[PDB]
């Protein structure tokens, strides 16, 4: 009883059995010269056991199920409230609950491969999409130069029009007005240019919101898809086999 | 069939279905010389816009300079009408929107047309605009630093215009250290001594030299230059460069046309005129060490080497030094307030609304949003608030009420928030912020946060170790909020006001009386405290990091907190064990922190990782620096520091005005300080961070800023090339590849570009002409580019002839980075404590998102290549053997006994390694040899296990060796495991096991600082736990060491005796 206690598994691997369960959260823990037991209480605090009384370490432990560890040291108003074989399809198999060992193992390995897939795709589209930004603002800026330019013309053109005239009339301004229409509809090709720029930067945001959208949608399942592997190695572990377990995973 | 059980699957496919089929690669993507193409053609008609009004498209060669295109524009611009409207060319400057979207005026006119990153190609003509042509040379900042100076200039927070204008404090007072004793001091900035920690040499050293002596060799020059003439010396170990320099010139000027006297008259004359240089690279020994603690004379003496110096004039020198020249940029708390401790009421918080969140509704059920005060850890009850309006347009509009009062909040707050779905528990985004500003304001109002997404590591709920702000990237979770407003901007106290409140807290506590149950918190035991408590308490100071403190613990060190002071090295523990949320301790630690005593800082670096965020700590464990951390051992720990900034909460703050002056003060140190924060502004978490700081670098540097922008421009010329071949010349043969690098790489741009420059792998070694016959690409599907370049200096034949460096892109070179630099300070560990294990953290750098630099070792070989080589006419089987008959066939006589005893020292210091860091499983092609016998170990992988995320108490051994190695250890013979060459072999093995347990403290908290690096393998400190197991730091160094032969026995099968 004492040996078995549920709760106690006589840091590295507490850490990772704490790992994600919810405020309240416990168990109990085993160098010697330096204490003997130690309750590891989620909030990870660490809270001694001196044994000289401890009557029993089962003894203290259930006394703080029921009650707060407030009214022992000040700052710990929390409870020792969840106590954490199962489900595991309940097999006294051994074998069998090895082979679904390998069986979740491949389909949680299969999961985190989608899972980085689409960490990429969604970072190399957030580049992407920033990267077109910042084109429609040069763009834009490319644009304002070309549209100041034909400004800029028109100014000390239609002075070269007014003064003299007569002298080449045409033969000056046909050539004066030909370089106006190649830079107008250079202007008209620029600026559709950048529109579909715009309709791609729409498309991208499309994807890149369906990237997160399915991220989001993965990630639950591979919480639990770990969470269930990790009470099928628990339950396992529960004949000794370290060295077996390798080939399933 | 029958092997399926005929079970089709339906949905695979194989018209194009991955990048699992010819798998690797994968860094992109960044534009090149032009908007969406890599290289601009080669002939390119671009659009000259003039004043007059008149477009001219006219065909430019691609890699024409804009004299050429200026001189070309005005001859074909007198065809074009109105030509009597245009200035002589001369009164005009190029400018054009480049792909950074600002419009760069072009004043260095040399430039070509594909190194301007045009966008469009198109120029404009206009006359000069700004009078100071000299101040628009915040180009070459920008450059440097890849985003444009004038993007700083508007951006409207305060505080980063404040980070700006006051960090000039620190540039203004570095240059000052510079032109002090100029131009000596000049050149020390620019070529600082390299120079080993310790003058103090070890034992196995000192035996090379019989009782303390070198062979030297000091070169010369005369006439006209060219012809150079030795003068070798034998010198003590322990002297200094002015003493080698009188020898070289007493032996050069004796004569005998000259008295004894009258020599020495010569030597006084002629003696300080000189300073000595190393031959082949550009190295100098500038200021009073002893030779053998210069770096060159002790690796001269391990390889058995003779030290080749120069004797250079100091003019010559000075020479080649230029004028710094500084100069101040365009650049150049209002009101009184309510202390924080008046303001009567408990934190809450309202949540209004997050607007861009996608999520399925047929999956996920309901989403809310997670809330949590912390300090690294938490000084309250974690909160949410409830699950409302699920999925589709979620909007709550509540208080969170946090069981905190306001005054008991700590200097170093801040809210850790998370939007998460539902057991189905599990994060959507996250995002935190700072409960005070930089100016010490409690934050109050409105404000909007966008948000970031949970990265690949974490299970976990609310990330607090993330970084404290809000996203760039609009296009996220932009979670709205507001914060208590409370008629007055509320400050957080002064330090005098700290000071009081907490000489009161001591004195109240003097009448608290008798009985005092949970002690816990003050002592009881007045000025004579018990032996057994004083003898437990340097038993928790010896205890690592990750050896979690007890709540008991904790209260038994808070409550002695004052013996504690002479015991300095319990202040990481003594600080985790002070409540945060008690206002009446935290203003006690302060006064604690303000006058303890100064530690080492080995020690001092556990206090600026993400557990020590407060103001007052930090502040301290820079102190500490500044009075102990040398120039050499900074340097050693400069990405560890690099990335520690990550987590100050301001970008004014002590470390980084620490680090900038040191910077500047050591262009060694500058140069490296560059190239990590440049590396990482690819990173939006830093990006605005990073640049501000290079900025503040580049703009005080000097010539250096020069330097590094040929550097720079080297780098992005291969980083161009390399993404050509990855994206448009693969599925073509190396034969057609080879063909267009070497295409390439001969034009005038690339020529121009990629030749006289520094290594950014060591700047001490030039880069001269490439000699493209040696320069290719390697077989790795990542196309990594083998380059050479011919060593420029003077003495290339006593050094080296040829430099050559691998360039790859494509590959995260930070996490090799960090294991050649944890290798490097191993065995530096083990060899300055008198055991010559030699490890060979050969250079590696990265430059950028996946892209970086990998010193070759010259004349090594995978032991593939060895039995590749050795392998016997018909394909049997390889020989065990053939690695053994290869070293034979390189070495052989004395030298044979040599290599074996080299192979062996190599072969014990990175098993060791290797097994406590637990890096990537070794095997013929990433482990190397070398001709003289030293061994180690390439393409690391993985460091601390990141393989066991699948599955995982697995504590592998990586380096297993197999027969081969073995037979080369202990000579030849059959049974190799039973020879007292084998027996050393493993006391080597033991003996540097325990000295790396000694150190662990080190190496825990060097990982620990490296987990701002969104390095997947450092994701969160029990990632680093794995060192713990592997050193087994929880149990007796005799338990350890047969933990580690137990370690060892299991995966050799046998051969590991008790000793
Ligand atoms: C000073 O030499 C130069 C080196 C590189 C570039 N881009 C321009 C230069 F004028």
């Amino acid at each position: 009883s004492l040996q078995d206690a549920e709760w106690y598994w006589g840091r590295e691997e507490v850490n990772e059995k704490l790992r994600d369960t919810a405020d309240g959260t416990f168990l109990v823990r085993d160098t010697k010269m330096h204490g003997d037991y130690t309750l590891t209480l989620r909030k990870n605090k660490l809270i001694k056991i001196f044994h000289r009384k401890y009557s029993s370490v089962v003894e203290l432990i259930n006394h703080y199920r029921n009650e707060s560890l407030a009214q022992y040291n000040p700052k710990l108003d929390v409870k020792l409230l969840y106590p954490v074989q199962d489900q595991v399809v309940k097999e006294d198999n051994i074998e069998a609950v090895g082979k679904k060992l390998h069986e979740y193992n491949t389909q949680f390995q299969e999961k985190s491969r989608e899972y980085d897939r689409l960490y990429e795709e969604y970072t190399r589209t957030s580049q992407e999409i920033q990267m077109k930004r910042t084109a429609i603002e040069a763009f834009n800026e490319t644009i304002k130069i070309f549209e100041e330019q034909c400004q800029t013309q028109e100014r000390y053109s239609k002075e070269y029009i007014e003064k003299f005239k007569r002298e080449g009339n045409e033969k000056e301004i046909q050539r004066i007005m030909h370089n106006y229409d190649k830079l107008k509809s250079r202007i008209s090709e620029i600026i559709d240019s950048r529109r579909r720029l715009e309709e791609d930067l729409k498309k991208q945001a499309a994807e890149y919101r369906e990237i997160d959208k399915r991220m989001n949608s993965i990630k639950p399942d591979l919480i639990q898809l770990r969470k269930t592997r990790d009470q099928y190695l628990m339950w396992l572990t529960q004949g000794v086999r370290q060295k077996k377990l390798n080939e399933w995973l | 069939m029958s092997y399926y059980h005929h079970h089709h699957h339906h949905d695979y496919d194989i018209p194009t279905t991955f990048q699992g089929a010819m798998g690797s690669m994968p860094p992109r993507p960044s534009s090149g010389e032009l908007w969406g193409i890599h290289l601009m053609p080669p002939r390119i008609l671009v659009e000259c816009l003039l004043p007059n009004g008149m477009i001219v498209t006219l065909e430019c060669l691609r890699e024409a300079t804009l004299i050429t295109i200026k001189h070309e524009l005005f001859k074909e611009a007198r065809k074009y009408p109105l030509h009597q409207l245009l200035q002589d060319e001369s009164s005009y400057i190029f400018v054009s929107v480049t792909q950074e979207a600002e419009r760069e005026e072009f004043f260095d006119e040399t430039r070509r047309l594909c190194d301007l990153r045009l966008f469009q190609p198109f120029l404009k003509v206009i006359e000069p605009v700004g009078n100071r042509e000299e101040k628009i040379l915040n180009r070459e900042i920008g450059f440097a630093i890849g985003m444009p100076v004038c993007e700083f200039d508007m951006v409207k927070d305060p505080e980063v215009q404040d980070f700006r204008r006051n960090i000039l404090n620190v540039c203004k007072e570095a240059v000052d250290l510079r032109d002090l004793n100029s131009p000596h001091s000049r050149a020390m900035y620019v070529y600082p001594p390299n120079v080993e920690s310790s003058p103090e040499l070890p034992k196995h050293i000192y035996n090379k030299l019989d009782k303390g002596q070198i062979i030297v060799v000091i070169w010369v020059i005369v006439s006209p230059n060219n012809d150079k003439q030795k003068y070798t010396l034998k010198i003590n170990h322990d002297c200094v460069p002015e003493q080698v320099i009188a020898e070289a010139i007493r032996k050069k000027t004796r004569s005998m046309l000259l008295s004894s006297e009258q020599l020495k008259l010569c030597v006084l004359e002629y003696q300080g005129k000189y300073i000595l240089k190393v031959c082949g690279c550009d190295e100098y020994f500038l200021e009073k060490y002893p030779l053998s603690q210069y770096k060159y004379i002790r690796s001269c003496i391990m390889l058995g080497r003779m030290p080749n110096l120069m004797l250079m004039a100091k003019e010559s020198l000075y020479s080649q030094l230029p004028m710094d020249c500084f100069t101040m940029p365009s650049y150049s708390g209002e009101t009184s307030t309510k202390s924080l401790w008046v303001i009567n009421s408990a934190l809450r918080i309202k949540i209004l609304c997050a607007t861009y969140v996608n999520v399925n509704i047929r999956d996920i059920d309901k989403i809310y949003v997670r809330t949590g005060i912390y300090h690294g850890g938490e000084p309250l009850c974690d909160n949410v608030n409830t699950q409302r309006v699920p999925c589709s347009n979620p909007r709550w509009n509540e208080w969170l009420n946090y069981d905190i009062y306001i005054p008991d909040l700590p200097r170093a707050a801040r809210l850790c928030l998370s939007i998460c779905s539902v057991e189905e528990h599990c994060p959507l985004a996250w995002g935190n912020i700072n409960l005070f500003d930089y100016t010490d304001t409690l934050v109050s109002g409105k404000m909007a946060l966008n948000l970031w997404p949970v990265p690949h590591g974490l299970e976990d709920l609310l990330n607090p170790i993330g970084v404290t702000g809000s996203n760039p990237n609009k296009e996220t979770p932009c979670l709205e909020l507001e914060f208590d407003w409370f008629s007055s901007v509320v400050k957080f106290p002064d330090m005098s006001v700290i000071e009081e409140h907490a000489n009161w807290s001591v004195s109240r506590e003097a009448g608290f009386s008798y009985s005092h149950a949970g002690l816990s918190n003050r002592l009881a035991r007045d000025n004579e405290l018990r032996e057994n408590d004083k003898e437990q308490l340097k038993a928790i100071s010896t205890r690592d990091p990750l050896s979690e403190i007890t709540e008991q613990e904790k209260d038994f060190l808070w409550s002695h907190r004052h013996y504690c002071v002479t015991i300095p090295e319990i202040l990481p523990k003594l600080l985790l064990s002070v409540k945060w949320n008690s206002r009446d301790e935290v203003a006690q630690m302060y006064c604690l922190v303000k006058d303890w005593p100064p530690i080492k800082p080995e020690q001092a670096m556990e206090l600026l990782d993400c557990n020590y965020p407060d103001p007052m700590v930090r502040g301290f464990a820079v102190r500490c620096l500044e009075k102990y951390l040398t120039d050499d051992k900074l340097s050693q720990y400069l990405i560890q520091l690099v990335q520690v900034l990550k987590y100050e909460q301001y970008l004014d703050n002590l470390l980084v005005r620490f680090l900038l002056k040191k910077a500047l003060t050591n262009q060694r140190i500058g140069h490296f300080f560059f190239w990590h924060l440049k590396s990482e502004m690819h990173n939006k978490t830093v990006s605005q961070r990073f640049g501000l700081l290079l900025e503040s670098y580049c703009r005080a540097c000097g010539m250096y800023l020069k330097h590094l922008n040929r550097q720079v421009e080297a780098m992005e010329k291969l980083i161009n090339l390399t993404d050509i071949l990855k994206q448009e010349k693969k599925d073509e043969t190396q034969k057609v590849q080879m063909k267009f690098l070497v295409e390439q790489m001969r034009r005038p741009d690339f020529m121009d570009a990629l030749q006289g420059f520094l290594s950014p792998l060591n700047p001490a070694h030039q880069l001269g002409n490439l000699r493209l016959e040696e320069c290719r690409i390697m077989s790795s599907a990542k196309r990594p580019l083998w380059l050479n370049w011919e060593n420029p200096d003077i003495m290339s034949e006593l050094l080296f002839q040829n430099n050559e460096i691998i360039f790859k892109n494509g590959d995260d070179l930070r996490q090799d980075m960090l294991t050649l630099q944890i290798i490097r300070i191993m065995e530096n560990i083990w060899q300055n404590q008198g055991l010559d294990l030699r490890m060979l953290p050969y250079g590696c750098l990265s430059i950028g998102d996946c892209v970086g630099l990998i010193e070759v070792v010259r004349n090594s070989h995978t032991i593939m290549q060895i039995q590749c080589k050795g392998g016997l006419k018909g394909a049997l089987q390889f020989n065990s053997h053939t690695l053994h008959q290869w070293l034979k066939d390189k070495n052989k006589g004395e030298i044979y006994d040599a290599a074996i005893d080299l192979f062996t020292r190599s072969c014990a210091g990175y098993c060791v390694a290797t097994f406590i860091l637990g890096i990537g499983d070794r095997h013929n092609s990433n482990i190397m040899v070398k001709d003289d016998g030293q061994l180690f170990h390439i393409d690391f992988g993985h460091f601390l296990d990141h393989k066991k995320k699948k599955f995982g108490k697995r504590e592998r051994v990586p380096f297993v060796l197999t027969q081969d190695f073995l037979i080369v250890i202990s000579k030849g013979a059959q049974e190799c495991t039973k020879t007292r060459e084998f027996e050393r072999f493993q006391e080597m093995c033991y003996k540097a096991y325990l000295a790396i347990r000694q150190h662990a403290n080190l190496f825990i908290n060097l990982f620990s600082m490296m987990l701002g690096s969104g390095m997947p393998e450092l994701q969160s400190f029990d990632d680093i736990a794995y060192i713990r197991k592997t050193l087994a730091l929880d149990k007796t160094e005799q338990e350890a060491l047969e933990y580690f032969m137990k370690q060892m026995n299991d995966a050799h099968h046998g051969g590991w005796t008790t000793k």
